[PDB]
């Protein structure tokens, strides 16, 4: 502006502003204030018509890619797109950012947290959180139990410290485990400082049996049944790493009441989160 | 801090030397004679045509109605005087065209036999150049070589 | 408050200050800027940093 | 120094609309283009005959 | 803005003829190589001529307008740095005063 | 580059070697004229460029309305009143230091000090 | 770069250069064309030092141009292996002759065994044009940057491990990724196009689910991977990418009224 | 130098009614000249008898100049340039 | 030097090369696969320091268990190319080189490229076939890139299963083209489906299939 001199650069003659709206300003600072003022508007407009023509063509796109009756996603020629439905065949709405305990952290305190000990006494668990624990010291058809579960969650980690690089510990997932829990705990009153009912062998199979029961897919066709197994992967690795039976037993304390009434309910929360078919 | 207007109130209120003579030149001659300055752009010193070259030669070189468009007299003599002058040998050739930017407030002081002079107004000038001196020309004989 | 106020000023003025000073350092022929961008380049941001920052 | 003209008054670079703006000087400018726009269909009376 | 109006322009006529007597060599003559400095003088981008003093030749253009004896739309720019002295008679310009 | 016309041709003087001398010649491809080479060059390039930062400068510089100003005398006349601008090679990379001009001599001196 | 020279600064350099081309002229000076009759003896002074103690039949046009310093080790080089590249350029048959690393005039010079001049100027062309000294095709700037890449520590966390980078302009995937000292398994190119036909649809198909999760991570909000995921798998399902455009799908036999 | 700014404002011109006009009525008037011309030739080539009445046909400024304004269209080839005033509100 | 950085490059794509065939399914032992540098020069590279592409290039013979899911899999033959860049002639003694040995399938890696003319010659021996590679491709397996996921052709059989499970054509899949690397990476053809193991974030595995087209 020619109020200047020329070669100015500096902030004020360049288009600063210091003073702020409540003391006003100065002809030169309003002008330039104009000037990018505008900038915004000319920018919103298109920014606009590029955006609602832009969005209009990927509706035309995508414009009848529907989930037919076996979780699969083709437009109306049939051409499949995606054989299971969003990869897991989990709807939108039911999802929540939920954390994987098993990821995070390390080995010792991932022992610390997971390691369950019998026969030896490293990580002994100490018998009065449950009836049994005081004769189940030293058992073996059961400790072996533990070191089947606890070797695969540890082939959870190295599973999805791969799957996801960057250890994150966090992701959409269907139902929330952590509420049931917490209604759980609420329902039955956990009367800390008490034996528990469960046996480890409650725990342990009843989970088995549990993951079993999250039917995404419904022939019996070791094509069906393996993108089952490939469905629920990341689902139950999160499952059986929160029901980690220490962490059942030792916080979360469960009784058989609370627990069955607990596993019946994942089952069905997570049926209800399954994708519908028919949904464009 | 605020407006305040009648102040008209407060306003209507507050209200050596050598002389040489001349001569407009008679008028006949001009009546009958035609004249005009040359120019050259030899960038030679001078050029004379004395040293020019001889002999010298400048010259230039029913039904039923219609619509005839419109031109002052003047245009259109001097358009249909479009032949270029032309001065030659039978050697060296000059030409040059019309340039109708300074041909106005000219009058010449003729240095006369005498100290005295006339005054002569000005009719036309004239930027004869040189010519063909080293004469080439490839009518479309590069022309048609130029397409290369 | 009327005094931070004051301060405002003042993170007003440190600007300046470490805009005045950047300007003679390119003037003085005394700027690099790093490889990839020009000396100009650099030298706006080098600036402008410093007057978002002041006013943050 | 080598000043050869002053301004008459710069609150005189508002057109028609924006001087009616009260303190066009303190506000975000769209929100003055959107005044602009809007007293041009505010009611009023537009011609005393 | 409130304080604008449009130059609705003139004849330029006027204007040539001062600067013809005032100093404004015709093209024509102009010889460049042996005048290097001569300011290029513009007209409506009428490259007219050429002038070998133009700061006396702008103030005299200025008070000549001042005086009223130019009129005030005519617009004149001494581009220091380029040699060269615009000028406009147009009608259509847009100006305000100062 | 700093090439001669012809005489009484004024024609651009091209470079014709002689083979016979061993040298170049400069002749006007319109006429005969001709003439040696009296430079052994040829020609150059010269991609960078220093030249003609200075343009614009007149002894009548000072007379611009609007170039700001300062104090430093001149190196030589030792008068500390001048004026300055920026490199008038407004090229895009170009440094940013400053062109100063005696007012007293009009005496040329920039503001970097790397290099006088 | 190579996961054991990863943050590794003087590997990072040692690279920094390999891939950054470097013209000609992108460096020199300024040329000038000449005239030195004697093939042997140079008509300039200084240079015969250089053409003995190269000395210790031709043509005259002796073009000259300069190096500067700086950018000669910006680009740290020597005129050596420039000329053996541009005598191998050409051939044995023009004479470049260069002065050396320890001198302060980065000069080098040719002749060759009408007007050679001209060919001179279409051949002093194609040097600073077309030669390129080193660095691969298309990529100048090659911008170093650090980072940090979450490593898990030996314990069993992460850490943020820091680490260099080497950002670029252009693309030229092919080459870079055949680069020795670099990590190949993990190159990620802003275009995605070349990821494709360099390294086939499924890897464009996820290349380009890194490009458009981007987009809206850049801007702040979320949008559920399914979404996207679902629209980065219709364009890949002709094989090959396809835009969603009139030329993209309507080019597709899939209903006319649609 | 650098590329010119082709927005700088100087660089443009109103073309007001005064100029606008102009185009209308200088192109509109040729409109005039091209027919009496054309009509004069005729009642010669046919000896008819020179009236004046039928040699200018009024119309062919007065109809050319009430359109053009009371449609922007302005030969076509441009529109948006008369509009009805606005009479809202004053400053409308 | 350059030949130095020749060699590797050299090198590089003869490992790389093992892994190519080792992926079809033939029999090549991991630490073969994985000689260094050094044993390569010794081995291929001349007294000078030239190496030897002529004495280099080698037979493949599917490992029995590749036999087993595919009848048809062959004994494999590769070669390199001297010629920087490739006559028809030498290619002749190839593909008849082939004939008298019969491979069943045999692959070419030139260094540049081969006279226009040869790779008319080239489908010429049907039911046998020819792969030709750029070495310089070569020297990077695309699919130890980490977005490249595991593929793997299918027995028809398998092919066969799949759409009689999910009730389609085999137009409607998905596809990938002949012309993409990966394809040529497992030397696909017309109607090849190959399952895509997939490390997806949302389920962990998703494995996906296209159709060579
Ligand atoms: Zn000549
Ligand atoms: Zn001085």
């Amino acid at each position: 502006l020619p109020h200047f001199s020329k070669d100015d650069y500096s902030p004020e003659s360049k288009g600063f502003v210091e003073n702020s709206y409540l003391r006003g300003l100065t002809p030169q600072e309003f002008f330039f204030h104009a000037m990018g003022g505008r900038e915004g508007l000319i920018d919103t407009a298109v920014k606009t018509a590029e955006t609602g023509y832009i969005q209009r063509r990927l509706v035309k796109a995508l414009e009848d890619i529907m989930v037919h009756y076996d979780n699969t996603t083709r437009n109306s020629l049939g051409n499949v797109i995606q054989f299971i439905y969003g990869e897991d065949g989990m709807d939108a709405a039911h999802i929540e950012k939920q954390s994987l305990d098993t990821i995070g952290g390390s080995d010792a305190a991932f022992e610390k947290r997971y390691r369950v000990d019998l026969l030896n006494t490293d990580h002994t668990l100490d018998p009065s959180l449950l009836e049994s624990g005081s004769e189940i010291l030293g058992d073996l058809k059961l400790q072996v139990l533990l070191d089947e579960e606890y070797k695969q969650l540890v082939k959870d980690r190295k599973f999805l410290r791969e799957v996801f690089v960057d250890g994150e510990a966090n992701w959409p997932l269907p139902v929330n485990i952590r509420r049931i829990i917490q209604n759980a705990q609420q329902t039955f009153h956990i009367d800390h400082t008490k034996p528990s009912d469960l046996t480890i062998k409650d725990i342990v199979l009843g989970v088995k049996d549990l993951q079993e029961n999250l039917l995404v897919l419904r022939g019996k066709n070791e094509i069906i049944q393996n993108a089952q197994r490939d469905a629920v992967t990341l689902f139950c690795c999160l499952l059986r790493s929160r029901l980690a039976t220490r962490r059942v037993l030792q916080e979360y304390r469960l009784t058989k009441q609370a627990f069955d009434w607990v596993l019946s309910n994942i089952e069905a929360q997570f049926l209800r989160s399954v994708v519908h078919p028919g949904e464009m | 801090f605020i407006k305040r207007d009648r102040m008209r109130r407060n306003f209507l209120r507050m209200r050596e030397y050598n002389e040489f003579p001349l001569r407009a030149i008679p008028k006949e001659d001009l009546e009958n004679m035609r004249t005009h300055l040359l120019k050259f752009q030899s960038k030679k010193k001078i050029n004379p045509v004395t040293d020019f070259h001889l002999p010298v030669r400048l010259h230039r070189k029913r039904k039923t109605r219609q619509l005839k468009v419109l031109d002052e007299n003047a245009k259109k003599l001097r358009f249909e005087e479009f032949y270029p002058w032309v001065m030659e040998d039978f050697y060296n050739t000059w030409v040059g065209s019309y340039e109708a930017g300074n041909s106005d407030s000219y009058v010449l002081l003729s240095v006369e036999d005498d100290g005295s002079f006339t005054m002569i107004p000005a009719d036309k000038v004239y930027k004869f150049t040189a010519r063909n001196k080293y004469a080439t020309l490839t009518i479309d004989e590069a022309e048609k070589r130029m397409d290369k | 408050d009327g005094p931070t106020m004051r301060e405002i000023t003042e993170t007003i003025a440190e600007a300046k200050k470490k805009v005045l000073d950047v300007t003679k350092e390119a003037q003085a022929n005394l700027l690099t800027a790093k490889h990839g961008m020009t000396l100009r380049e650099s030298f706006e941001d080098n600036v402008v940093r410093f007057l978002n920052e002041a006013r943050d | 120094t080598t000043f050869t003209h002053c301004e008459i008054h710069p609150s005189m670079i508002l057109g028609v609309a924006a001087s009616i703006i009260p303190f066009p000087d303190h506000n975000q400018s769209p929100r003055n283009t959107y005044q602009s726009a809007m007293g041009k269909q505010a009611m009023g009376v537009f011609l005393t005959n | 803005s409130l304080m604008s109006c449009i130059s609705v322009g003139t004849d330029p006529m006027p204007i040539i003829t001062f600067l013809s007597e005032w100093g404004m060599e015709p093209l024509e003559d102009y010889v460049p190589h042996q005048s290097p400095d001569a300011t290029r003088v513009f007209v409506n981008g009428v490259w007219h001529g050429v002038h070998r003093n133009p700061a006396r030749l702008m103030e005299t253009l200025r008070t000549l307008r001042r005086k009223g004896d130019i009129n005030p739309e005519v617009s004149m720019i001494r581009d220091i740095r380029e040699k060269e002295l615009k000028i406009f008679t147009d009608a259509g310009r847009v100006y305000r005063p100062l | 580059t700093t090439f001669r016309f012809c005489r009484d041709c004024n024609n651009m003087l091209y470079p014709r070697e002689d083979k016979e001398n061993n040298r170049l010649l400069f002749e006007c491809r319109t006429c005969s004229y001709v003439e040696e080479a009296g430079s052994p060059l040829v020609y150059r390039h010269e991609l960078i460029t220093n030249i003609g930062e200075t343009a614009g400068v007149v002894q009548d510089i000072g007379s611009d309305p609007t170039l700001p100003r300062s104090d430093r005398e001149c190196p030589k006349c030792h008068s500390r009143e001048n004026v300055f601008f920026q490199s008038q090679q407004r090229r895009k990379d170009t440094s940013m230091v400053l062109f100063f001009v005696c007012l007293s001599c009009s005496h040329i001196f920039t503001s970097d000090q790397k290099n006088k | 770069l190579e996961p054991g020279h990863a943050a590794d600064q003087e590997q990072a350099k040692l690279i920094r250069s390999a891939i950054e081309h470097t013209t000609l002229k992108s460096v020199t000076i300024a040329s000038e064309i000449y005239y030195d009759p004697d093939p042997r003896s140079t008509v300039i002074p200084e240079d015969e030092e250089i053409i003995q103690l190269h000395f210790s039949q031709q043509s005259p046009w002796l073009l000259r141009l300069e190096l500067d310093r700086a950018a000669m080790n910006d680009k740290d080089l020597t005129m050596g292996q420039v000329g053996e590249r541009i005598k191998q350029t050409f051939k044995n048959d023009l004479f470049v002759i260069w002065s050396e690393d320890n001198d302060e005039k980065l000069i080098i010079r040719c002749r060759v065994v009408a007007e050679e001049d001209h060919m001179l100027k279409k051949i002093e062309n194609t040097m600073l044009e077309n030669i390129t000294l080193r660095g691969v095709e298309n990529i100048e700037r090659v911008v170093m940057m650090k980072y940090d890449r979450k490593v898990p520590s030996p314990t069993g966390e992460y850490v943020k491990e820091p680490e260099w980078v080497l950002e670029t302009d252009g693309v030229n995937l092919s080459e870079v990724m055949t680069v020795p000292g670099i990590d190949p398994t993990r190159i990620y190119t802003n275009s995605f196009i070349d990821i494709m036909e360099v390294l086939g649809i499924e890897a464009g198909r996820a290349a380009l689910y890194k490009e458009v999760y981007n987009v809206i991570a850049s801007d702040g909000s979320y949008v559920n991977y399914r979404h996207m995921a679902l629209l980065v798998d219709v364009m890949t399902t002709q094989g090959g990418l396809t835009s969603v455009t009139r030329h993209g799908f309507n080019r597709s036999n899939t209903g006319a009224l649609m | 130098k650098d590329q010119d700014d082709r927005d700088h404002f100087g660089k443009k011109r109103l073309d007001l009614a005064g100029p606008l006009l102009a185009q209308l009525f200088k192109t509109l008037f040729k409109k005039l000249t091209k027919d009496i011309f054309r009509y004069m030739q005729r009642t010669v080539e046919e000896a008819h008898d020179f009236n004046m009445k039928l040699a200018i046909n009024a119309k062919t400024i007065t109809s050319g100049l009430k359109y053009a304004l009371a449609t922007g269209n302005w030969g076509s080839s441009r529109a948006g340039v008369s509009q009805v005033l606005n009479r809202y509100t004053y400053s409308s | 030097q350059e030949n130095e950085r020749n060699i590797s490059r050299l090198w590089r794509a003869f490992r790389t090369v093992k892994e190519m065939v080792k992926d079809r399914g033939y029999f090549i032992t991991q630490e073969e696969v994985e000689l260094p540098l050094e044993d390569f020069k010794a081995k291929y590279c001349d007294s000078m320091g030239r190496p030897q592409r002529k004495m280099m290039s080698f037979q493949a013979n599917p490992t029995e268990e590749s036999i087993s899911k595919f009848p048809d899999m062959g004994s494999l033959w590769v070669e390199f190319c001297d010629e920087p860049s490739v006559g028809v002639k030498t290619m002749k003694t190839f593909v008849i080189h082939i004939q008298e040995k019969n491979f069943q399938t045999g692959i070419f890696v030139y260094q540049n490229n081969i006279t226009p003319s040869a790779m008319k010659l080239v489908p010429s021996i049907p039911p046998a076939t020819i792969e030709t590679f750029n070495e310089a491709a070569l020297v990077v397996n695309i699919t130890h890139h980490e977005l490249v996921p595991k593929h793997i052709r299918l027995s028809s059989d398998e092919k066969r299963e799949l759409l009689k499970r999910y009730r389609l054509k085999e137009s409607q899949l998905p596809r990938i083209q002949r012309a993409d690397p990966v394809a040529l990476y497992l030397g696909l053809k017309r109607g090849e489906v190959v399952k895509i193991i997939r490390k997806s974030e949302t389920s962990g595995r998703y494995a996906s299939y296209r159709i060579c087209m």
